[PDB]
């Protein structure tokens, strides 16, 4: 049996790192936390210490409020019994207002009032925190990839239950919090707009997410292909190109015609991945809002 | 209509990404060579991109790429037909000549600093407070080789400072004298320590590095080029 | 032809089949005994292809389809015509992809690296075997499986789905749906991180592994590291086709009602199962 190096053979421990300090507040950074030696066979065994500023608080507060106003509405339903509330706990559901109230916020608690409270809160919890994945990376001078790639997440997450209901005219169109419900939504969504898989939209969001996978795959497989050499130290390989990099580049380039570089493989990577969303968000955008039957456009494109 | 439209504005930009993509991933091995390094009549159709250079962290300097590409080194290799396409066999010692499998990149000769300007790998007797926190500590360990002979015994670990994480074992052979190897490459058992890319006669030609406390860039990779170059040529 | 870093690779030695027979290049392509298989068992499978396409009257790709052997013929042979065709092209598909795999072993040997990447690939051609040949044997009709066609294989896929309700339903599938959700938001993060380190702020230097580490643990407290984050999407992948060919190898064989109804043995479980109130009483 050769070494894979999927699990590490021999844990190392040292002093807890404080971590790179630059133009980062150190009084919010909170202190360490204790080492997993499980989680050390896989990757990094410390826990810690992770900076919490204003727009976390914020963040982490209103994220609990979204969190709790849902779970009070799901124990009324389930008439505080704890028994019921386990039972069912998949069947509950936040229902949107009805149709009648359009997109005002005059609805009742128990008629999508809470519906609302909640997708408040959740709408601050995920717009301050990605405020905070911004703010984090300028205090360290890195570059802003990580805020302009969970924007792209951020989109169909905002067409799902903001843009597309505000045009469509009616908060009944947008998602119930509920974990079945938002199964059946989902298909029913599909059946009410001539079967989805005729969106073009969904074909392309489709192919990406299979990308996703077949590039991860091909990617760590990779790394740990060449990790002997060093591989995964992947910023140095960047700047002085070593036999990890040029092995790794000729597998691919002998297997299918041609290749990336240390560097360029990451660019593959986050555009795939973040096409994903950005192209599913258009699909689901133009749906009910000026395509009413994928089937029928299909037919006749128009 | 609409959708159509977006449709067809998505092909378009989708064009223009992978071309994008495509001139990026090119900044590395480029131009392409005839088997005798000259350039290659056509290079397909993109174009070589425009120069970045990299403004390296420690006073180290700057990269440019694309940039004038060049082995330093001396590759002791004869085609073996008349024709292109055909494998290039070793004139000497592919392991000691560092070819195939065996082969190792001129990268610089300073060894890997980490945020603080320190070196990343030291051997852990220099690491205050580092220490084997969990699995079998292979210091004092007997090494064995792919032929089952024993040919020295784990001394030390170097570790990564900045990871956390074990990089190399230092091994100690007959003659007194030590060497590393990488950690991905050895099998740590309960009461030794085996090594299949190498049998024992082939520890010794393992390169050496210069400092007792350091490695640099260029020796990690001749170290591990030469016992990556086991697997086929130890063979036997 | 040559990348300005490759002749010193390009050596002697690593098949598997042949010795050196075969040991060549073509452009920038090695060519193995399996590069040699490949070739012979796709372009058969491309003539198949073709031939079938007369048979039917199109030279459509989007109308183009072949249909594996109607039901009444269980698990055997079938005219050419009606799943024979369909029957042959799987051989050549299976024989093209498993001699890819195996191409990418000898290209492994020679370069002297790793060999997890054609153990990757395993996962995928697993996955297609248990649609065209697992799942059909075990229920006992080649009429099971999936025709290759581009649109005609999505209405497979709609109508298996819909003959058990909702397919949402299907456990399996519910595990393998969030391994992909997790694998795509995993390969943005690493992907965005090492480019924010090697492409800092506007005229800064370049940052550090370092660097890399303090922002996730800044961010969620935590970072599983350079080597970590490779093994983690490794693993997420495989993980997420693996319970994908597992949620299709259990339905219509252990499996074959409403999957819906599949929930029932935790609504009803003595304790609660009586209980007045909530969604289920
Ligand atoms: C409508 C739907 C709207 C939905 C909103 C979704 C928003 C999600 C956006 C996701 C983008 C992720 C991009 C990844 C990235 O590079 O981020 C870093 C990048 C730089 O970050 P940095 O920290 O400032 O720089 C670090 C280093 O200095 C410099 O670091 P660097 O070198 O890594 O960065 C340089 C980077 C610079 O990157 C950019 O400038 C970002 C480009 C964003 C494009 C937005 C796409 C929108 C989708 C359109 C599809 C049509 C559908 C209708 O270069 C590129 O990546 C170039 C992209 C290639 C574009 C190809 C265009 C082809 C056009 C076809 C022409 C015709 C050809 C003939 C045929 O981020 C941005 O520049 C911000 C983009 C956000 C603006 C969105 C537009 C507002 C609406
Ligand atoms: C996984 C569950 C279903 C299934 C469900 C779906 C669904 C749902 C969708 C697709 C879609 C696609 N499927 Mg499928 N598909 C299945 C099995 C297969 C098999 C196989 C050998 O088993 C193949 C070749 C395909 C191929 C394809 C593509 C034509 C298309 C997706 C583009 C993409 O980016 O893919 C990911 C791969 C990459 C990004 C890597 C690059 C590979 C390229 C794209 C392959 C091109 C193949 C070409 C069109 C066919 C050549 C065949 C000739 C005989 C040589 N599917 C199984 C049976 N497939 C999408 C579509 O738009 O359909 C119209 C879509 O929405
Ligand atoms: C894209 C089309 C549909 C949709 C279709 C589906 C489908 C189809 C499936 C899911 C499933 C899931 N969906 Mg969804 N889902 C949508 C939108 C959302 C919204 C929000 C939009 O803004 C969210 C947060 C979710 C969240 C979720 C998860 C609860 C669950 C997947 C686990 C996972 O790995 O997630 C990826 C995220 C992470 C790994 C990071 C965060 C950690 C997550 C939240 C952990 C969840 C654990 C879960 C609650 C554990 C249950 C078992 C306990 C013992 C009770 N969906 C849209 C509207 N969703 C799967 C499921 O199993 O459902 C029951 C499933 O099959
Ligand atoms: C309406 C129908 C049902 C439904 C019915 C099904 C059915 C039926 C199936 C799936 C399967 C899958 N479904 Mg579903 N599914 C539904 C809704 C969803 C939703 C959602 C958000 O609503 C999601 C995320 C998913 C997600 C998924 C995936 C987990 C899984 C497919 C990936 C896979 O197996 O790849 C595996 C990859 C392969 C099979 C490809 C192998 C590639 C081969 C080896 C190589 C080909 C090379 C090519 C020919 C070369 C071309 C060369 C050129 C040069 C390029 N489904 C609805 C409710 N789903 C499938 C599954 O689990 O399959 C096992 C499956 O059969
Ligand atoms: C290309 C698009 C893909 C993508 C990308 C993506 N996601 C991202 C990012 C990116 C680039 C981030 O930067 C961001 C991140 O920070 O990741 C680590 C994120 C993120 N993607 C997330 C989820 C997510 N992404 C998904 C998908 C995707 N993300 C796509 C596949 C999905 C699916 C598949 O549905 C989900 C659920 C979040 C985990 C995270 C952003 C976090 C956020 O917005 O947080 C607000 C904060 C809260 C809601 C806090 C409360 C949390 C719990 C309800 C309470 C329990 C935990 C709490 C810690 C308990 C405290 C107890 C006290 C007693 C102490
Ligand atoms: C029966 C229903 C049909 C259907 C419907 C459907 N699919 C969909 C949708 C719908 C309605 C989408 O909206 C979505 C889409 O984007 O479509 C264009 C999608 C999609 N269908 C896909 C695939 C797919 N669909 C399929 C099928 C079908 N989809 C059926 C035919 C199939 C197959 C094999 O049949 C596949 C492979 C994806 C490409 C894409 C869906 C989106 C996705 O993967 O998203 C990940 C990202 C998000 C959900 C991002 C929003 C993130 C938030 C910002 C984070 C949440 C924050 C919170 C604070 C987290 C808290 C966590 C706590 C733990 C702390
Ligand atoms: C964990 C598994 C993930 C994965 C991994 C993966 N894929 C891989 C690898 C890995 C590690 C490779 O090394 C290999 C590669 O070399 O990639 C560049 C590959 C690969 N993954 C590919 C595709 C692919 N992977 C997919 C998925 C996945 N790949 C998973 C998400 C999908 C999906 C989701 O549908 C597809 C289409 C190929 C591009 C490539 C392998 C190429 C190959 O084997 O080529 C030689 C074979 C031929 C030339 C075959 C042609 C045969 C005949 C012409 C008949 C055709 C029959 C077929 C049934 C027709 C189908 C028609 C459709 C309309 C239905
Ligand atoms: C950090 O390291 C890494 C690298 O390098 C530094 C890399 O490059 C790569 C991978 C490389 C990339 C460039 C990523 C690109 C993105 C993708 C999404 C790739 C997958 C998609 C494709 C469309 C690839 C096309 C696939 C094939 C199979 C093309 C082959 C074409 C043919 C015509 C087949 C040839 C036919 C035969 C029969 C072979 C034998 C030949 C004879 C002549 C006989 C990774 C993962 C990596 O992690
Ligand atoms: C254990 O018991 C306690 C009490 C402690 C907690 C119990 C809680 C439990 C068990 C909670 C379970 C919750 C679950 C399972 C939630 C699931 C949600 C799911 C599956 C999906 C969510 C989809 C939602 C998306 C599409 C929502 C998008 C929302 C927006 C874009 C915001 C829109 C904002 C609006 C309409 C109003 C705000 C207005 C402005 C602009 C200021
Ligand atoms: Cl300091
Ligand atoms: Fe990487």
């Amino acid at each position: 049996a050769e070494y894979q190096n999927i699990f590490s053979q021999v844990q190392v421990r040292g002093p807890a790192d404080l971590g790179m300090t630059e133009d980062v507040n150190l009084a919010n950074r909170s202190g360490v936390g204790p080492f997993s030696t499980l989680l050390g066979w896989f990757g990094n065994a410390q826990l810690g210490p992770i900076y919490l500023g204003s727009l976390g608080v914020l963040s982490l507060f209103s994220g609990l409020m979204w969190f709790f106003t849902i779970g009070i509405w799901f124990w009324y339903q389930a008439g505080w019994n704890p028994a019921v509330f386990l039972r069912d706990l998949f069947f509950f559901s936040l229902e949107p207002p009805a149709p009648e109230y359009g997109l005002s916020f005059a609805a009742p608690l128990k008629e999508g009032g809470l519906w609302l409270i909640a997708s408040f809160f959740m709408f601050v919890a995920v717009w301050s925190w990605w405020g905070r994945t911004y703010l984090r990376a300028q205090a360290l001078g890195m570059g802003k990839h990580t805020a302009w790639a969970f924007l792209s997440a951020i989109w169909l997450w905002m067409v799902l239950g903001f843009i597309r209901p505000i045009l469509m005219g009616s908060w009944s169109e947008a998602v119930p919090y509920g974990i079945f419900s938002h199964l059946d939504w989902t298909n029913n969504f599909s059946l009410v707009h001539g079967n989805l898989f005729y969106n073009p939209f969904l074909g392309l969001s489709i192919a990406f997410l299979y990308g996703s996978a077949l590039l991860f795959a091909m990617h760590g497989a990779t790394i740990l292909a060449v990790s002997r050499f060093g591989g995964e130290r992947e910023l140095e390989q960047i700047a002085d190109r070593g036999t990890a990099a040029e092995r790794a580049a000729l597998f691919w380039r002998w297997t299918m015609g041609f290749n990336a570089t240390m560097e360029g493989i990451h660019r593959w990577a986050i555009w795939m991945a973040v096409l994903v969303t950005l192209t599913g968000g258009i699909g689901i955008l133009l749906s009910g809002t000026v395509v009413d039957n994928w089937y029928v456009w299909g037919q006749n494109h128009g | 209509d609409l959708a159509s439209l977006a449709i067809y504005s998505f092909w378009i930009f989708l064009a223009g990404l992978i071309y994008y993509l495509q001139t990026e991933n090119m900044r590395e091995g480029y131009p392409l060579e005839n088997e005798d390094g000259t350039p290659a009549a056509n290079q397909g159709p993109f174009p070589l991109p425009k120069p970045k250079t990299f403004i390296l962290p420690h006073g180290r300097g700057t990269l440019t790429v694309p940039g004038p590409e060049s082995e330093d080194r001396p590759i002791a290799l004869a085609r073996t037909a008349v024709s292109e396409g055909f494998p290039h066999a070793p004139t000497g010692d592919p392991m000691k000549d560092g070819v195939g499998p065996a082969s190792w990149v001129a990268r610089r000769d300073l060894p890997e600093l980490d945020g603080h300007g320190h070196n990343k790998i030291k051997p852990m007797k220099a690491a205050a407070g580092f220490h084997v926190s969990a699995g079998k500590n292979p210091i004092g360990l007997p090494v064995r080789g792919c032929d089952l002979e024993i040919a020295g015994k784990v001394v030390d670990i170097w570790v990564d400072i900045p990871e956390q994480m074990a990089r190399f074992l230092e091994v100690e052979l007959k003659d007194g004298s030590t060497r590393l190897l990488p950690m991905q490459m050895v099998k740590v058992q309960s009461n030794r320590v085996h090594v299949n890319a190498l049998s024992s006669d082939l520890f010794a030609g393992i390169p050496t590095i210069k400092s007792p406390t350091e490695v640099t860039l260029l020796e990690e990779d001749k170290i591990c080029g030469y016992v990556a170059g086991g697997l086929m040529y130890a063979a036997p | 032809a040559l990348l300005s870093f490759e002749r010193k690779y390009r050596v002697p030695g690593g098949t598997l089949v042949g010795g050196n027979l075969f040991d060549f290049w073509v452009g920038p392509f090695y060519v193995g005994f399996f590069g040699v298989a490949t070739f012979f068992f796709a372009a058969l499978g491309i003539i198949l292809i073709a031939w079938s396409a007369v048979l039917q009257g199109t030279w459509n790709p989007q109308l183009i389809s072949v249909y594996p052997p109607a039901l009444e013929y269980g698990l055997g042979g079938a005219p050419l015509a009606k799943g024979g065709l369909w029957q042959i092209i799987t051989i050549c598909a299976t024989g093209a992809f498993v001699s890819w795999a195996l191409r990418e072993v000898e290209i492994c040997r020679k370069l002297g690296i790793g060999y997890h990447i054609p153990f990757a690939f395993a996962f995928a051609i697993l996955a297609y075997l248990t649609l065209v040949l697992f799942r059909p044997v075990m229920m006992g009709a080649w009429g099971y499986a999936f025709p290759y066609g581009i649109w005609t294989h999505l209405d497979w896929v709609s109508n298996t789905g819909y003959t058990y309700g909702n397919f949402h339903y299907n456990p399996a599938h519910m595990i393998a749906i969030s391994f992909f959700f997790t694998n795509a938001l995993a390969l943005a993060l690493h992907g965005a991180l090492v480019l924010s380190a090697a492409n800092p702020e506007k005229g800064k230097e370049m940052r550090t592994p370092d660097h890399e580490d303090t922002f996730f643990r800044d961010l969620v407290g935590y970072s599983i590291g350079t080597l970590g984050i490779h093994r983690l999407g490794l693993l997420l992948s495989l993980s997420a086709v693996f319970f994908s060919a597992l949620c299709m190898i259990i339905t219509g064989t252990i499996w074959f009602d409403q999957w819906v109804d599949w929930w029932q043995w935790w609504v009803k479980l003595p304790w609660w199962a009586n209980i007045p109130g909530g969604i289920n009483g």
